[PDB]
RNA sequence: GUCAGCAUCAGUUUUCGGGGGCGGAAAAAGAAUAAGGGAAGGUGGCUGUUUAUAGCCCUUGUUGUAAUACGUCCACUGGGGACUGAGGACUGCGGCUUGCCAAGGAUGCUGACAUAAUGGU
RNA sequence: CUGCCGAAGUUUCCGGAUAGCAGAAACUCAGAUCAGUUUUAUGAGUAUGUAAAAUGAGAGUUUCUAGUGGGCCAUUUUUGGUAAGCAGAACUGGCGAUGCGGGAUGAACCGAACGUGAGGUUAAGGUGCCGGAAUGUACGCUC
RNA sequence: UUGAGAAGCUCAGACGAGUAGGCAGGCGUGGAGGUUUGUGACGAAGCCUUGGGCGUGAGCCUGGGUCGAACAGCCUCUAGU
């Protein structure tokens, strides 16, 4: 049993065996949708650009 | 197993999002948000088994770092933090991310 | 060739005693 | 499973080349200062168990058969079931008459002979 | 040996630091120079 | 590649000091780990604040607000030499505060053979008015009609057929 | 006479070695016209041959050839490492090699 | 029997790309376009001055959810190279659907060459 | 001939025993004990000694039987000093039983510890030529 | 599935310097008992050889040559090994 070690990060079939979840992963997801709310306190900006 | 893996991955994403929102609100409020102190540390032995003081040799034996380029996971706490300080010249350690 | 009157590179015994000379300087400053 | 040899050169005894009184047969150097015993730079090698060959192909000839010494026809019949595993090797002191009987019987059994052509021609 | 008493009275180390908010409106940072 | 890092830190809250003072430093380091180490070094040597008793509350890299505007930066440093006690002031003309500090570190290690740990940057300022410039080579840069032939030009393909032009 | 030479000209520099230990299994070959490891990537896997002449007429011909293949670049200057069927003789240092254009991938 | 070439895979590995998330001053800039401020290493004008017959710097608005760099991630993806092929009916874990499969270790298709190549000594 | 295990390198008492290090034999022990280790707590003077969590490892004894009882080198503390050397301890290290890469060459320097091999990648040191690898990039200094 | 020389077969993992010392398994030689329906004047033993093969090794087998009367494998015994 297990004559050879197969790397799941390279062997898709072995990864499917180990993880019965990789078939539904969807790594790339729109999370910064709608608009981007620039959030930077004026106090924080002043101290950042201080001295 | 599939449901557990889905729950764990959702937990990772929620924690990453939560930390980012927590930082953003403090920046917007002008306040400072300290991140959580890491509980996990990955330790890689960088020096070989030759010319080691007996104290360091015993510590790396407890860490199971018996060979150069050997890595282990450790729970970061007081006893671990000071033990890593003693063998600090002989190993390198840091906070591993999920990919690591 | 070199135009020097002495070999700029010394002997291994000569450099070894220089580390001993550096040891003497530490003795002069620290204890002596 | 081809026949693989970890080494083809023999292990000659140290200084056996310089002196004729020192034979080539390997002798373990006992001197506590022997540079070759200490395995210094450029020194000749010493026999080690790591040099040992694969157990499956060990004792096998390049053709893949193991040599079996045969003295008369009776030994040839002993190789009836092992003709794909063993090759008959006729002994040096077996006379010409018995060689032709050994070779002919080996041909009938389909058994390879390592030196079939000796004293028989 | 009062340590023996401590055990009898007692009959996990402090974890790594907890994240907490830090208020700077009361105490604005002061720039430091060596 | 150095980076400018705003490091704000303070000692851990206690009953004696429930609201510890937050100290901020603008210091340069290749990475955040070095910057937080240098911050702790300066804080200990000034306020005697122990690293264990303290904590880093904020770390932020600071980019150059005007990286495309040539400027002159004056840097005060505490040079460590054979005697280990010297103060220097230098002025470098470039478009980035990080670049001026990088030139400062290279210059000091070149002229005075001073290492990174021996050197401690005291303050970096931007000299916007031409008059406050104290260095003659800098002033010659701020002249209006600055023009000069290119110096130090010098220019696998071994065995070139013709001779180099090494001119215009 | 300009209708041939479908090969690239190369030279057998030396063996893959340290300061004192030589490894004759793989050789260092300088392909002329190649001046960086990026350019050496083109010649990786090409067939390099060492062509020499002998007195005996084997196969009715006095020309013998040792085959080999470029494996990986060696250094920043564009030299490559080649492994031959027979390890090249040490007398062939500085001798001319022929880098074929196949197996082609263009 | 020997030695070759290629293909499709497995293991280890190296070297080029492409695409896409997320993060930070939710990059900094910048560009374009509206306010105000300042001036110069002072332009047109007349050494001295304040955009005119050059322009620049600072602040704000806007175009904006700008882009880009850098960091990080993709159970995203396209190529090039090298070395290795242990084992030997069937079991197992899986995937696609009884079957098929890259899923408990290489097969397939050809060549050439034996009057030599290979392996020796 | 091959293989396996493998020291001591010196206390403590009168050249011998005891012990230590290494094995064997025969036992009991895994809801147990250990540790060239670190925390926590107690006191006492940044260290100390005592006790009680972390991490690692199965942890214990009895018999009896080999070999060992030197030295050299180096760091630190300290004791004196002297034209100047050095002299006296302690301390644990390195060598010693041990090849290999580098340092042009080397008992003590930097790396690294060894079955036979293929591939990959590095340490130390290196990339003008000898010599494998940039007559690399950027900023200075020097005649 | 035949793979029970159970002293055998098979699966898995780790490991590999080594003095003093300890332990184990093997190679070779003279002679003895047993055995091989053993080898041999159609050539024993020996010797020689840029012949071949096996073993990590001690060593073993074999081709060709020379040679001319005896010798070997296996199991045990023994030693002036």
């Amino acid at each position: 049993a297990h004559v050879q070690k197969k790397n799941p990060l390279k062997n898709k079939a072995v990864l499917s065996r180990l993880n019965p979840y990789a078939k539904a992963y969807k790594a790339n997801v729109k999370i910064n949708s709608e608009k981007t709310p620039k959030a930077a306190g004026e106090k924080f900006l002043s101290v950042l650009h201080e001295n | 197993i599939a449901k557990r893996a889905e729950a764990y991955e959702a937990e990772y994403r929620a924690a990453e999002r939560e930390q980012i929102e927590l930082a953003r609100k403090a920046r917007a409020e002008g306040n400072y948000f300290v991140p959580h102190e890491p509980k996990l540390i990955f330790v890689v032995r960088i020096r070989g088994i030759n010319n080691i003081p007996p104290k360091a040799r015993k510590i790396m034996q407890l860490l199971r770092l018996l060979q150069i380029n050997n890595g282990i996971f450790v729970k970061f706490n007081k006893a671990i933090k000071e033990m890593l300080q003693v063998v600090e010249p002989y190993v390198t350690y840091g906070i591993p991310n999920h990919k690591t | 060739v070199s135009l020097k009157k002495k070999s700029k590179r010394r002997t291994t015994r000569l450099r070894s005693r220089i580390e001993k000379k550096a040891a003497e300087s530490k003795r002069k400053q620290k204890r002596a | 499973v081809n026949i693989i040899k970890k080494r083809t050169k023999p292990f000659k005894r140290h200084q056996s080349d310089r002196f004729k009184r020192v034979g080539e047969s390997w002798r373990k150097p006992r001197g506590i200062d022997s540079c070759v015993r200490r395995r210094f730079r450029g020194t000749i090698s010493m026999p080690k168990i790591g040099y040992g060959n694969n157990k499956k192909t060990r004792y096998c000839m390049p053709n893949g058969l193991k040599a079996f010494l045969v003295r008369n026809v009776s030994d040839v019949e002993l190789l009836l079931m092992h003709n794909k595993t063993y090759a008959a090797e006729i002994a040096g002191n077996v006379s010409a008459r018995k060689r032709v009987e050994i070779v002919e019987k080996a041909r009938a059994l389909g058994v390879k002979v390592t030196n079939a052509g000796a004293k028989v021609r | 040996s009062k340590c023996r008493q401590d055990f009898l009275d007692r009959v996990q180390p402090a974890p790594p630091a907890k994240a907490h908010f830090v208020s700077t409106e009361n105490n604005e940072p002061v720039t430091l120079h060596p | 590649a150095l980076k400018e890092y705003q490091v704000v830190g303070r000692k851990v809250p206690t009953e004696h000091e429930p609201v510890p003072k937050l100290f901020r430093m603008r210091l340069f380091a290749p990475n955040e780990s070095v910057a937080k180490s240098r911050y702790w070094y300066f804080l200990k040597m000034i306020n005697k604040v122990k690293k264990a008793t303290g904590e880093i509350v904020a770390i932020n890299e600071i980019s150059e607000p005007k990286p495309l505007k040539a400027k002159v930066f004056g840097i005060w440093i505490r040079y460590d030499s054979r005697s280990g006690t010297h103060n220097m002031y230098k002025e470098f003309r470039d478009t980035t505060r990080v670049g001026a500090v990088e030139a400062m570190y290279a210059d000091m290690a070149a002229r005075h053979r001073a290492r990174f740990r021996s050197i401690r940057i005291l303050k970096v300022v931007e000299v916007e008015k031409k008059e406050d410039v104290r260095r003659n080579y800098v002033k010659q840069l701020l002249n209006p009609h600055l023009k000069f032939p290119l110096p130090h030009r010098r220019t696998k393909k071994v065995f070139a057929p013709h001779r180099p032009s090494t001119f215009y | 006479a300009q209708g041939h030479r479908l090969y690239v000209k190369a030279k057998h520099l030396s063996f893959q070695r340290s300061k004192h230990v030589i490894h004759p299994g793989t050789s260092i070959v300088k392909i002329e016209g190649c001046d960086s490891k990026e350019e050496a990537q083109f010649y990786l896997g090409k067939r390099v041959c060492y062509v020499y002449k002998s007195s005996k007429a084997v196969r009715g011909s006095k020309i013998r050839v040792i085959w080999g293949t470029i494996a990986r670049p060696h250094g920043n200057s564009g030299a490559v490492r080649a492994r031959f069927v027979h390890n090249l003789p040490a007398k062939t240092f500085g001798s001319s090699l022929r880098v074929m254009l196949y197996p082609s991938n263009i």
